[PDB]
């Protein structure tokens, strides 16, 4: 219907050239057909809604679906092999949608195929590698969605697959320490014995408070970033690309496109336009190209935030540290998993020495308190470690220059 | 374009005009930075300066294309230096002040640059400059008059009733003569030059016929201003009197501390090394007092054997002694 | 980690916060007085999840996971009539032996102790009809008969019966000195519990309670039916970010890693904002912010002398954005008090307004609330310990507490009393020794 | 920067409210605090913060704290402008019925709730970023004015000891309380020469003079005589609401003003003014006219006022040369001290632009801001009537409250000092007069 429409609309204009009023047929096709391009990925692909379900997917807006997922994992996840059946993970997947906000995806009348596009793949990292490490979610898209959202095409950056990555750091140290933090209440409930016991209870008692202690601050300062993450870089660029797509719903009028330099020098973009000047007497939307320059230019502003800029000589280099800001990030992800590793050791010694206190009080296999002290110093170590990194890390935001850094590590501290 | 509101935007920037409290917001979030180094020193880090500026264009009205499109700089040359290529003035005779290097500037976007030209756009930021530099003494004495009137110290009652006049009653004399000298040369130019350019622009684009006549009254003004005796003849003194003034709020801020080591609320202990700093103050304030009273006598000499308004009449009766 | 969430209501109070708490929880997903969601079938899209609070039965009804329990049924009977067909009948249980014999802690306890069998079967009904089990929701009303009494013995039951699950009472506490006897006893035997079993508590204070409901309330006819209103709007606030999930906080198990600490700082003082979830002003959100410090805000007795914030956990609702959360807490960084050991700070959490609700004229955007772990919550104990110990050591109303006790003696019964005595002593040794930077010295330096 | 107004007592309040209404006048707010511009434009000529707040309602609250001891007056006002003030910023305490109009009352009723008071300053400045100082509106003569007053520069001198603390003090005319009026101004003026950083200083004898020689209606109602003071704060602070080339804060005109912190009485003069014979006034008669004694707030008509420091905001259509012209008539005309310098500082101002140029008032209006050697005349009979009456018929009865109730002795040593402190006041006027003033300053050197 359009081609006849407009094939009519120029062929009554074949005789004047290529004129001024040709080009106002021109200018009114190109909104007319922008216009119904961008209805029809909307109302019949679900291009809005596979935008949404791919930020609370690869990029976690909705913490409920990822932890149902990460529970029913866990018996495949934490198998430290390649050989895991990787057909479980189907399954995972249909019980974390199941057992999500996303149930009410997976059972919608017309949403349905944005939920099935929902898939897992997982890395390479050789043998012996952690199920854990390998394992990655994705987004499988096909035409029209597959030209217009960039997601991890075969030869692209795979952007969306490093995202989810950093974070699922965050996630596996969410869930380590809160199966902790059940274990650690039950050891510490347990002692609800006659203070006539002999003193190395009340000690025990006292020396794994205060190992919950150094544990809430490992884990507090885990989630603090979590959520400056998820709430100053993900969101936050979010609703700027939300924005940007919905631009004809009355935005503050920033029309002045500034072009800024590098050198500080900025200037306006081309000419500025009249404020609609008049001497003579229909939305302005995006077409396919500036949609994915919009997904696009999403996923490079969050890539390109200093807490994600890697691999590169554009990297300026916090000092005190010496290194870039993700560097030291990343190793402090991995002193908490070794810290949540030598703390569950410790919880798992300290049931052993409360099951053979109760089986035989103080009368057998009092020898696992040496194991036990070991573990301390292990983990008060790891801990000094942990609070020097810290001031590392605040120092280097501090002397940044970015007033959200300087935020970000005083807020730290 | 709305060329009226856009001018009126650019004198808001440049002139001051109807935005002294912008400059004041400036100057007091920015007061440490445009006196440091008296240099950019190694190219030192005056990024701050300009995070604090994107800071608060961030928080600046989004029409106001002008604001938007502001872009402070640090000019490798001072503002007499500046001066220099275009009147006859003579330059500095090592560092000075920050705010002496400090500059604006506008890439006025297309077509505006038609009628707003890099010729007015270079005196908009000169004359800026200079009202930066001016406004910038004024907060100065301002804040002095501040820590002279809210530090107990300097409000004591006492000083051995003769170390309170020779110390406190000269600096606050002194104090006096400069901000009533730096208030009233700031009376002069703003209401006497830049006020009348602006009446003097304002009057033409009320109903004119050419844009080369609004060109012309826009410049013509900015070259009234820039003309004007007390920016092309009497700079040299007045960057004598500059520098007398920043070397008495040194002064000052220094005896803010220093000075609770002389009455007996410093409970060595009023020895003699406090009546040798007490002597010390008395002989560098009247050394001060003389340079500024010498000066003067120079700036009211050139005053009047000089030739033009009456505003220059008025800062005669405001220098002029008894 | 992530599950879902029984909530047990036990007497009198804790009937009309729980009545009240539904209401909300109805109000903010269109879930309506009966279980039919309120929603037509032309949005079958669903942003929330009230399936961690409600129990979707396959004939589109909710059935709230909730057990009502009581000794005097006409409470519980009343909330059913006003919610008809909402709450599975089959889930109620009032053991039908008369009106309490008094309305001390014995009587809740003895009750509890004779059907534990019928109290274990309805929870294990409520389990087995769920697979992902995380915690309970009881509340209280600590200082009365049946909220003792029933709140005691369920703790002991459910600290061993479901030993993974996150224990969580919602003890409301009184303000006045009347039958402060007979009400301090109650306080700290179920406090013995509410220390020994639990795995986190929530405190209120009626004092508090009664002063900020007639401030925003503009009727002196206060009654407890109106304080019952900010109760709910405190765990609704808490749970919002599970009936509603975002980035961040999922479940309970992530806000209490979050908030305790340590198993023995378990109880949390409530703080709330402005708010229209009851029968304007107008702030912004760095205004919220400011005001969740305030006195008149808080809902347990504050005594703000110089106050010790261990973990505060702030909950902002509503049109925000991180900006002015970021200046906020950049001014209550070094406003608030925190203690030097600690390298942590506060948490704040922005969370999605219930897109069932009315939408609200832009004069309010926004709505907040406020956890905080301080020391100085143990000032509601304090003064029941003060009369427990004076009315104990000359043994007033000694006689109530032996109702079905194995101890029928006197001075047995007096040394169980001593002994919750001086758990509630350790709970407040503790609050006062975390202030002191030498608490985790005993394993910093002593190695 | 930002600029609390405190307001204290019933004339402080009656101050207020006038002032309040002018200055929503000025820059449209209305009765209720809602912009009565349309939205259309987002561009402003005007700088409302450092007077208002701005809550997410788009809504401008006056940054003022309403103090009394009789709820009356701020429940007056309060319900003149409904839902313009924010009720948490009004405070009373209903520390019962004040037990007289005494001193010792407010100045009790401020040591026993300044925590309260202080709370809600804080809360007030917390509101804010870049603060400035106050405003302290109150009268001199009555007892919540002046022990109140007193007690808030005595707390906000050092609980807030870099801001500028300003007093706009009416001085009572001499009335039949003559005796506890005149206790309470010395009293008060301990705290005004000793705290405050400047302070306009109105002398109710002139001003119902002028508020009768304006009005029409004859019988001189004192809320009338409130206008005077009201337009008076206005001008002052016109240069930093409607902002211009020079002078965008107090401290510079203080600065200009205020030599040291010992000569910081400011005598307030203004001419013309119409309110609810024109002869236009032409700048040049208004920069003469306020010159006038006729025209002065404060009774001097003395033959040598010493000026120190003079500061005039032209508020019009104002033709500079007119300016020029006026201040060779006037360098030849004022008397200035041979020791200092001669200039009067001329700032012109803007007039509101939001306020259309209503019928029969002048083209040009002029206010003049001088420190006189003679406003000490306004203290003169208050000073009178305490070294004749207190030596002999003390009336310290009422005085007893507070750590003043402990002795009679207490009372008798307060009331001692804070004469002394006046009369050093006193000295330091009729000593900077002098020559000699520099003499043992510059000349022996
Ligand atoms: N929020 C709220 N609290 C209440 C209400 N009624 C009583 N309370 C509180 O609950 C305490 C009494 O506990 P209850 O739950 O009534 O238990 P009880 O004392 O044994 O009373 P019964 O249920 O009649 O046996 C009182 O101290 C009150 O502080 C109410 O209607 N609403
Ligand atoms: N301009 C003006 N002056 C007032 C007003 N009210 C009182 N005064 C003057 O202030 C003097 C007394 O001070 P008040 O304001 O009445 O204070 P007070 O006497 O302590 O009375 P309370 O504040 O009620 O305790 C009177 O002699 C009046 O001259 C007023 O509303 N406007």
């Amino acid at each position: 219907e359009f081609s006849k429409k407009y094939h009519v609309l120029y062929q009554s204009n074949s005789y004047r050239g290529i004129s001024t009023n040709f080009f106002e047929i021109i200018n009114d096709q190109y909104s007319e057909i922008v216009n119904h391009t961008n209805q029809i990925l909307n109302q019949k692909f679900h291009y809005r809604d596979v935008v949404f379900a791919l930020k609370n997917i690869l990029l976690m807006g909705k913490s409920d679906f990822m932890d149902a997922l990460i529970e029913k994992a866990n018996d495949i996840l934490a198998t430290p092999s390649d050989s895991l059946p990787n057909y479980k993970l189907t399954r995972v997947l249909q019980e974390a949608v199941q057992l999500s906000s996303l149930r009410h995806l997976m059972n919608s009348p017309r949403n349905s195929s944005v939920i099935n596009g929902l898939d897992a793949r997982v890395l390479d990292l050789g043998h012996g590698s952690v199920g854990w490490d390998v394992f990655t979610l994705d987004y499988i898209l096909y035409p029209p969605l597959s030209l217009v959202l960039n997601v991890n095409r075969p030869f692209g950056r795979k952007e969306y697959l490093r995202i989810f990555n950093f974070l699922w750091r965050f996630k596996k140290n969410n869930y380590f320490y809160q199966k902790e933090m059940l274990k650690s209440n039950d050891i510490i409930r347990s002692f609800k014995k006659i203070r006539g016991y002999n003193p190395l209870i009340r000690d025990i008692i006292n020396k794994l408070s205060r190992i919950s202690i150094l544990r809430t601050q490992f884990q507090q300062f885990n989630s603090k970033m979590e959520s400056y993450y998820l709430n100053c870089i993900i969101e936050e660029n979010f609703k700027e690309m939300t924005r940007k797509l919905q631009r004809t719903e009355n935005k503050s009028q920033n029309q002045f496109d500034l072009i800024r330099l590098n050198n500080g020098t900025i200037e306006l973009n081309g000419i500025l336009t009249p404020k609609a000047e008049v001497l003579t007497k229909i939305e302005k939307t995006l077409n396919i190209d500036e949609l994915e320059s919009v997904h696009n230019t999403f996923l490079t502003n969050i890539l390109s935030h200093k807490l994600f800029a890697t691999n590169t000589s554009e990297i300026s280099v916090g000092d005190y540290s010496g290194q870039p800001y993700p560097t030291s990030l990343v190793l402090l992800l991995n002193s908490v998993y070794e810290f949540v590793k030598v703390y569950c050791n410790l919880n798992d010694i300290g049931y052993e020495i409360f099951i053979k206190m109760n089986l035989n009080d103080h009368e057998a296999s009092n020898g696992l308190l040496g194991k036990f002290n070991t573990n301390l110093k292990e983990i008060v170590s790891q801990y000094k470690n942990f609070k020097d990194r810290l001031y590392i890390f605040r120092a280097d935001l501090k002397n940044d220059g970015d007033e959200e850094l300087f935020l970000l590590s005083k807020s730290l501290r | 374009y709305d060329l009226i509101n856009v001018l009126k935007h650019l004198q808001q920037i440049f002139l001051g005009y109807q935005s002294g409290h912008n400059v004041l917001k400036f100057l007091t979030k920015n007061m440490g930075e445009l006196t440091k180094h008296y240099r950019n020193d190694n190219n030192a880090n005056y990024d701050k300066l300009l995070q604090n500026f994107e800071l608060e264009r961030q928080s600046e009205n989004p029409n106001n294309l002008m604001r938007q499109l502001l872009m402070i700089q640090f000019d490798t040359e001072t503002l007499p230096q500046v001066l220099s290529h275009y009147l006859q003035i003579y330059p500095e005779v090592t560092p000075k002040s920050a705010i002496y290097h400090l500059k604006f500037d506008i890439n006025i976007p297309y077509p505006l640059n038609i009628i707003i030209s890099r010729t007015c756009m270079i005196k908009y930021q000169i004359i800026l400059r200079y009202q930066l530099v001016l406004q910038y003494h004024s907060r100065l004495l301002d804040e002095t008059w501040m820590d002279l009137n809210k530090t107990p110290s300097w409000k004591y009652r006492g000083y051995s009733h003769t170390v309170k006049r020779r110390i406190v009653r000269a600096t606050r004399v002194l104090h006096a003569k400069m901000n009533h000298f730096i208030k009233t040369i700031m009376e002069y130019f703003n209401q006497n030059v830049i006020d009348k350019e602006v009446y003097s622009l304002e009057k033409c684009y009320r109903n004119p016929t050419l844009a080369v006549a609004i060109q012309n009254e826009l410049e013509g003004g900015l070259t009234n201003i820039m003309t004007n005796r007390c920016l092309s003849d009497l700079i040299p003194l007045q960057l004598q009197i500059f520098d007398i003034v920043y070397k008495f709020c040194k002064f000052i801020k220094s005896m803010r501390a220093k000075l609770c080591q002389l009455d007996p609320v410093l409970y060595g202990y009023q020895e003699d090394a406090a009546l040798e700093l007490i002597q010390k103050l008395i002989e560098y304030i009247s050394n001060a007092s003389s340079i500024f009273r010498k000066c003067l006598i120079n700036f009211t000499q050139e005053l009047s054997t000089e030739k033009f308004a009456a505003g220059i009449e008025r800062v005669l009766y405001s220098i002029v002694p008894p | 980690m992530g599950g879902e969430i029984i909530t047990l209501q036990a007497g009198q109070c804790g009937n009309h916060v729980g009545k009240f708490l539904w209401s909300q929880l109805a109000k903010e997903h269109a879930i309506g007085t009966d279980g039919l969601s309120q929603l037509p079938d032309s949005s079958t899209e669903r942003d929330d999840d009230t399936k961690p609070f409600f129990r979707e039965n396959c004939r589109n009804k909710f059935t709230p996971r909730a057990i009502m329990m009581d000794s005097e049924p006409s409470v519980i009977a009343d909330v059913e009539n006003t919610f008809r067909g909402f709450f599975d009948p089959r889930n109620t249980w009032v053991a039908s032996d008369g009106a309490s014999a008094g309305n001390s802690w014995a009587n809740g306890y003895d009750i509890g102790t004779r059907n534990q069998d019928d109290i274990l079967n309805k929870i294990d009904k409520e389990i087995d009809s769920t697979d992902n089990f995380e915690g309970f929701q009881l509340l209280h009303s600590v200082a009365g008969g049946t909220g003792s009494g029933l709140g005691s013995n369920l703790l002991e039951a459910l600290c061993d019966r479901y030993p993974k699950k996150i224990l969580t009472t919602y003890s409301v506490f009184p303000a006045r000195s009347s039958e402060v006897v007979v009400q301090s006893y109650n306080t700290i035997l179920a406090l013995r519990r509410l220390i020994e079993d639990s795995d986190a508590t929530v405190v209120f204070d009626n004092a508090s309670l009664l002063n900020i409901s007639g401030k925003v309330f503009r009727n002196p006819n206060i009654d407890l039916q109106h304080t019952n209103q900010l109760i709910s709007t405190i765990i609704s606030s808490v749970t919002n970010s599970i009936r509603f999930p975002s980035y961040m906080y999922s479940s309970m198990s992530s806000i209490y890693s979050t908030l305790i600490p340590s198993p023995e700082l378990h109880f949390l003082s409530p703080s709330f904002t402005p708010f229209t979830s009851d029968y304007h002003k107008c702030h912004s959100s760095y205004d919220v912010m400011l005001d969740l410090l305030d006195p008149s805000n808080s809902l347990v007795s504050t005594a703000m002398n110089n106050p010790t914030y261990f973990n505060v956990y702030n909950t902002i609702i509503g049109n925000v954005e991180p900006r002015q959360i970021s200046r906020a807490m950049t001014k209550l960084q070094q406003r608030i008090k925190f203690p030097s050991w600690s390298s942590s700070a506060m948490h704040v959490n922005i969370g999605r307004r219930s897109p069932y609700l009315p939408l609200q004229p832009n004069e309010n955007e926004v709505s907040g609330m406020m956890l905080s772990n301080m020391s100085t919550v143990v000032n509601v104990f304090e003064n029941a310990c003060n009369t427990f110990d004076k009315v104990f050591a000359k043994g007033a109303f000694l006689n109530n507490y032996n109702v079905g006790d194995l101890f029928q003696s006197m001075q047995n019964v007096q040394d169980e009393f001593a002994e919750s005595r001086e758990v509630v002593q350790s709970l407040m040794e503790d609050y006062v020794a975390a202030e002191q930077d030498s608490y985790l010295d005993d394993v910093l330096v002593d190695d």
